[PDB]
């Protein structure tokens, strides 16, 4: 085919790109075991898009494999896990098919697959088996295990393996001042180039080495931020002026070594560099429990048991003795580790699931595409700080039996009665998209929220959009349209009847305007919060209302590979807002105006030209219509007069009566937007024009543009004339003669060609702002005096344009690419495509489930964390990872800044004065003298001063004895809303010295 | 006495310095600005489970030569 | 799919590989002409195996016709020439449906194509209409007529177009004998490397230089018939023993320019380097053809 | 004391320094040395004419800068 449905593709196609996915939709999958950690990986799979997946798993469903299998019930109990699972894995995809393999006695079968996943279930010598089929024969191959808080990967893709883009980073671009004869390149002023030793970059606008153009690829040597050398260039001829150099990645080859010779001689990748001599241990860990295995006919160590413990540590020990090279020449076994493996051996944890089901997932794309940089080869994995104290939760062989219960293998690590605290939480989730759906999921599996003093409160207020689907896999087809939350929830259900009746999906948007429905009382009852959020306004909300309630808050996110996860607990840590993320790229107002050198330019310019032109002036038509004070308040209050009243002048004179009006409005618009306008900057700026200075005034950022003679042939200007024309029909409540069709160039062509197009005239008068930091912006008396009066105009009503960038029949994108792609052609910039233009306007984020999966997963393992109450910051992990690398790295959170005031320590995030009552302003003050030794110096309610010490007794007198609510009103003139239960005062104060003091803040309690 | 360090982006970008076992972070945190135009209070960097904070030195968090260094975002997405 | 059948391609699969011919086999082509120009690129075409090819040709068959359309015969005379010939070019290759346009009033048409092919049927009017909307659109376009002994051919595959393989050659290979810390690779014994200025090297097997074997590509200096230098290798270590290098072909990226822009600013590849100075009196020549005809 | 190229059928670049008075022979040998092809299996063509073996460079107008085509008989059809 050579097809991809953008529709349903739409985020992961700007992760993966279109080459990826096809090779992708070329490639039959094959998973082995279908436990927890198989359906996890399947799940991922077939959401991105696979030729086929087929399952193997002829083993019975028992009830304890429900412990992270989120698609078995115990309905389906003895039937084979591979049969039932297959129609619930199809439904997640329609255009991948979902096979079972019935038996897998014939190894030959193999062949028809290009990759082969090994999971839980799989013996280590059938393994090797496998592998050394694969191997041989071309097979891409990946195993994975899971065992309690412990979990590996091992990849090998054969001798021969093409990478063919290492990270998924945009390429680096960039203008260069200066080749010198020796290649060394000068960038233009105070840019950076961005490149590191060993890049490759091509060339083009360097004139004067005409041939440096043509495509070659030249091997970066870096000298600082602002040059690089590229080898001698005398041979090319001798630079004059200008260049862009790009970016290109080549292609790399490497090779894998089989799964036998990488048991002896590992390659690590490092999951936690905090942790990395335990790789060594864990590698040899894993061999024992194999081996275990095979003199236990099958069976892993039992849980909690010394016996096994002890022959595990001794297996592992005859590794280390037989192969001294593995731990280090004078080693030793780390036999408390080891132990803890054994211990944990027949766990079954949803954290730790989802992080591998994430990672291996991601790792199975790579090897059917050449995208990002495969894992290489072995990573081991461990979680062992979410275990709680011993004191409030012992562990022993008692504590920790199974009970007949889908959470048994949780119990075994956990025990009973940590796994019932789990149930008996109470909980807000903030959010029901991508984190959403898979945070459901593991607390689903984690039964948390389904004991009788538990509760899960779930809330978002979006509904459920096409593009959803290949990431929140809770949704289907038939639900699009509906409410994120609420289907989520009854999904969950469904998956976890335990739950039943204890999820509250809520639809409200989580801000200031909803804090009646999200009081005191509902904030108070919650034991956490997590986020699962997709905008910075949103988590830093919710972070201060955390703080306000002394909440613990699990934050996370992703971008594309790209995830972070970070805990903020109460009286420990900073919070979320104490510190600074790198803020938007903000580009110069002249570059728009005038001056456009990249693609990102000619697009918000285009973007805004569509505000401008089917929202905000139909919007201004309608406040003029019905507002009779209008005029009279735009005089006074408004930054550009002149264009309002222009915008509602032009509205209103040239009013079309049908669509052929609606094309030579739009065809006129082109004629002024890429030709006059074009022709007036060059009149005010000729190309061969010079500085002051005496260089030429278009060089650099600055490139001379040309006027554009419209031409139907050309598919930017078709369609800004088809879609500029639709757009003002729409406007006018004019009927398009499209509206059920595709647009007909001859007929557009025939309205034009009769067309007078009006010559243009130079205004020598007119200026140009070429610098930000220079100057400018009677008529306006004559401009009132030409607007029509709304009595002419009853019942008229022009109707704005609301951008949805995800309808692809609404003529948006149309619009602002081929109007993008005009002004490119203007400026002699590369013209881009629709979904390039949609991911710009739109401020797409790239997403995929298989990080949403991981990150999520390590959200769960600090939730752990929570539930113990731990206060060592210590046990706690931010964690940050780029899947594409791979890469993952954790660190301890930062404690919460400390203050002190008189002999007082308290902390600066999280302590405030309480006070209870309506109390008197002369109260408050003698409180706080007496009481905590202040001298309150200045008291304020959010922008209002309500008292300060500089006041004279008369204006004393006015405020002592009043209430705070009262003293509020008369400074402010306003009421306290009744609804209000709370009020924050600042304070300034000295200490018993007479100096000023950081003091926490105060509540007041009505 | 001075040294060779790495530090390596979220991209997958390895930067090279030189300091001595004796700066600060706040010294390091201004030789990535220098070579990467980002400001120090938008840096964040990590080293074998701890987050490096301004006040302190290469040789609290034990940082030896050669050792690398990561530099990490919060993402915004999902 | 993402199948390429052995038995039938065989001896063809040697010449442009499997990944080029997946790539053929997502692509459908249009053909503007079924005069014998537009029959023979057609029957190579689809012998070749593309994704579907469409032939355009309303015009009557005519007696005259049948000098150099081999598909066509004197029972077909009054019936259209595109018509006639689909079933016949459909034999060629049971992989490759072949459909018929039944018209071009609507340029829009063109949208369902990846190459647009136009012969000697269409006007040098329609010829550079069609282009500005492929090459404005990202449609590859190429042009060709034949007048008597004169022929020309035009080619435009629009303003971003990545070569992946510039030759179809062997990647060239061979064994070291011998690297120097500033780069300098000496050939085992009587080898050539082959190799030229500015192409790229990987290496394997490389001992004492481990990481020159990761698969980085290195850029290639020439010195001589035996050995070409990579730059210093003081970094990576000392050299020991053994090791084979690899060319490795690297992607490049070219534009081409419309029709339109060549008709005035033509880019020249020569046919027959004994008569060069004829390209562009003959360039002159098509156009005035076409002016003789308006 | 001039230049010339020897484009080969492959696509291949050489680069020779010759001068005006040089004959084939000349040539051919400096390609041997370069490409290790034998004289007698060279087959160079030139603006319409094949390189011939007692010639010079001077017979066949060969100027700096010109380039020379190295090309071979196939075998199969
Ligand atoms: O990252 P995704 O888009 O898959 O999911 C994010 C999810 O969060 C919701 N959301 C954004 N902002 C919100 C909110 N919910 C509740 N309150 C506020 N302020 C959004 O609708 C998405 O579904
Ligand atoms: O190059 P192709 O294989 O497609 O065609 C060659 C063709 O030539 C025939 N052939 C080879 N040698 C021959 C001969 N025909 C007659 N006499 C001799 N000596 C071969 O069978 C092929 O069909």
């Amino acid at each position: 085919a050579g097809e991809i449905d953008e529709s349903l593709y739409s985020r992961q196609l700007y992760v993966l790109g279109k080459e990826a996915m096809l090779k992708m939709q070329t490639s039959n999958v094959l998973i082995l075991g279908l436990k927890g950690l198989g359906v996890e990986i399947a799940k991922n799979v077939v959401l991105a898009g696979v030729k086929s997946m087929t399952v193997f798993d002829p083993e019975p469903v028992q009830l304890a494999d429900l412990s992270t299998q989120f698609f078995l019930t115990e309905k389906d109990i003895g039937q084979k896990r591979g049969d039932v699972t297959r129609a619930k894995l199809a439904e997640l995809n329609a255009y991948v098919p979902v096979n079972v393999l019935d038996s897998l006695d014939d190894v030959t079968q193999l062949s028809q697959f290009q990759v082969v996943v090994a999971t839980d279930t799989v013996s280590l010598e059938d393994k090797v088996k496998i592998n050394e089929f694969c191997h041989s024969s071309g097979i891409r191959f990946i195993s994975s295990e899971t065992r309690g808080l412990f979990g590996n990967t091992f990849v090998d893709l054969g001798d021969e393996f093409t990478v063919l883009d290492p990270t998924g980073e945009e390429p680096r671009t960039g203008m260069v001042s200066d080749i010198e004869p020796d290649g060394t390149v000068t960038m233009l002023d105070d840019n950076r180039h961005g490149l590191e030793d060993g890049n490759f970059v091509r060339f083009s606008e360097v004139e004067g080495l005409d041939k440096l153009n043509d495509g070659t690829l030249f091997k970066v040597e870096v000298l600082g931020p602002f040059a690089f050398r590229i080898g001698s260039v005398k041979e090319y001829g001798e630079y004059k002026k200008g260049g862009i150099f790009t970016e290109v990645k080549v292609p790399r080859k490497i090779s894998f070594k089989s799964l036998k010779q990488q048991l002896s001689n590992p390659e690590f990748v490092f999951s936690d560099f905090a942790k990395f001599d335990r790789a060594a241990q864990l590698h040899l860990g894993f061999q024992a429990l194999h081996q275990f295995a095979v003199r236990h006919n099958g069976e892993l160590p039992r849980t909690m048991n010394d016996e096994d413990a002890n022959e595990l540590i001794k297996l592992v020990t005859d590794l280390s003795v037989q192969q001294p090279e593995v731990l280090g020449e004078g080693v030793d076994v780390n036999e408390d580790l080891i132990k803890e493996l054994s211990y944990q051996a027949r766990g079954d944890i949803p954290g730790v699931v989802a992080f591998f089901g994430g990672l291996v997932a991601q790792e199975v794309l790579k090897a059917c595409s050449g995208k990002f940089t495969p894992l290489k080869q072995f990573m081991y994995f461990d979680s062992l700080e979410s275990l709680p104290d011993p004191k409030n939760f012992p562990r022993n062989e008692k504590t920790t039996q199974p009970v007949n219960s889908r959470y048994d293998n949780q119990i075994a690590v956990f025990g009973l009665d940590f796994q019932k605290k789990i149930a008996n939480s109470k909980v807000f989730l903030v959010g029901s998209g991508a984190i959403g759906c898979e945070m459901l999921k593991n607390w689903a599996l984690l039964g948390l929220g389904s004991g009788s003093d538990g509760y899960i409160v779930v809330t978002d207020n979006d509904s459920i959009e096409k593009s959803n689907l290949n990431r929140q896999f809770l949704f289907r087809p038939k639900d699009v349209g509906k409410n994120k939350s609420e289907v989520a929830a009854e999904a969950v259900c469904a998956m976890n009847p335990d739950l039943k009746g204890k999820i509250n999906a809520k639809i409200d948007k989580v801000g200031p305007e909803t804090e009646e429905i999200f009081n005191d009382s509902f904030w108070e009852s919650l034991d956490f919060v997590t986020n699962a959020l997709d905008n910075v306004d949103a988590r830093t909300y919710v972070d201060r209302r955390c703080v306000f309630y002394r909440k613990p808050l699990l934050e996370s996110g992703t971008l594309g590979t790209k995830g972070n996860t970070q805990v903020i607990i109460p009286r420990l840590t900073e919070s979320y807002s104490s510190s600074r993320d790198p803020p938007e790229k903000s580009i110069p107002l002249c570059t728009l105006r005038s001056f456009p050198n990249k693609i990102d330019h000619t697009i918000a310019w285009a973007k805004s030209l569509f505000q401008g032109y089917f929202t905000d002036s139909a919007e201004n038509v309608n406040m003029y219509l019905t507002q009779p004070n209008f005029v009279e308040q735009t005089l006074k209050q408004s930054g550009d007069v002149k264009g309002v009243l222009e915008s509602i002048s032009d509205s209103l004179s040239s009013k079309p009566h049908n669509f052929e009006d609606c094309i030579k409005w739009a065809r006129l618009e082109f004629e002024k937007k890429f030709n006059h306008d074009i022709k007036q900057l060059l009149f005010n700026f000729p190309k061969d024009a010079k500085t002051s200075n005496g260089e030429p005034f278009w060089s650099g950022a600055k490139r001379a543009p040309t006027p554009l003679e419209f031409d139907i042939y050309n598919n930017d200007h078709f369609h800004f004339v088809v879609a500029g024309a639709s757009l003002r029909a729409y406007n006018y409540g004019i009927k398009s003669d499209d509206s059920n069709s595709k647009p007909n160039v001859d007929e557009y062509k025939s309205v034009i060609d009769h067309m007078i197009i009006p010559e243009f005239t130079p205004n020598a008068n007119l200026k140009i702002q070429v610098n930000d930091d220079d100057p400018d912006p009677d008529e306006i008396d004559q401009l009132v005096s030409s607007l029509p009066d709304p009595s002419t105009l009853a019942g008229f009503k022009l109707e704005p344009v609301d951008f949805e960038k995800d309808d692809d029949t609404n003529h948006h994108i149309e619009f602002i690419t081929a109007c993008s792609n005009c002004r490119a052609q203007n400026y002699f910039i590369e013209t881009a495509d629709r979904q390039k233009t949609k991911f710009i306007a739109g401020r797409i984020i790239p997403a995929i489930a298989t990080t949403t999966s991981l990150v999520t997963g390590l959200v769960n393992l600090e939730l752990y964390k929570l539930i113990d109450n731990k206060t060592d910051i210590e046990q706690y992990k931010n964690g940050f990872v780029n899947l594409a690398l791979p890469f993952f790295g954790f660190s301890e959170p930062i404690a919460s800044p400390k203050g002190e005031y008189n002999n007082k320590k308290y902390d600066k995030i999280w302590d405030r004065f309480d006070i209870k009552g309506d109390i008197k302003l002369s109260d408050l003050i003698e409180h706080f003298e007496k009481d905590e030794g202040l001298e309150i110096t200045m008291l304020s309610y959010g922008v209002s001063l309500l008292y300060a010490s500089f006041f004279p007794p008369k204006k004393l007198k006015e405020r002592l004895n009043l209430p705070i609510t009262q003293l509020v009103k008369l400074v402010t003139k306003k009421d306290i809303p009744a609804h209000v239960s709370t009020m924050i005062l600042e304070i300034c104060a000295d200490d018993k010295e007479g100096e000023d003091v950081e003091v926490p803040f105060i509540t007041i309690h009505l | 006495a001075a040294m060779q360090i790495f530090v390596k982006t979220l991209t997958g970008k390895t930067i090279t310095l030189e300091v001595e076992s004796s700066d600060t972070i706040d010294n390091v945190k201004s030789k990535i600005q220098d070579k990467e135009g980002i400001p120090p209070d938008q840096q964040r960097l990590i080293f074998a489970g701890k987050q490096l904070e301004d006040g302190r030195t290469l040789s609290d968090y034990n940082i030896q030569k050669e050792s690398t260094l990561h530099l990490v975002l919060r993402l915004r997405g999902g």
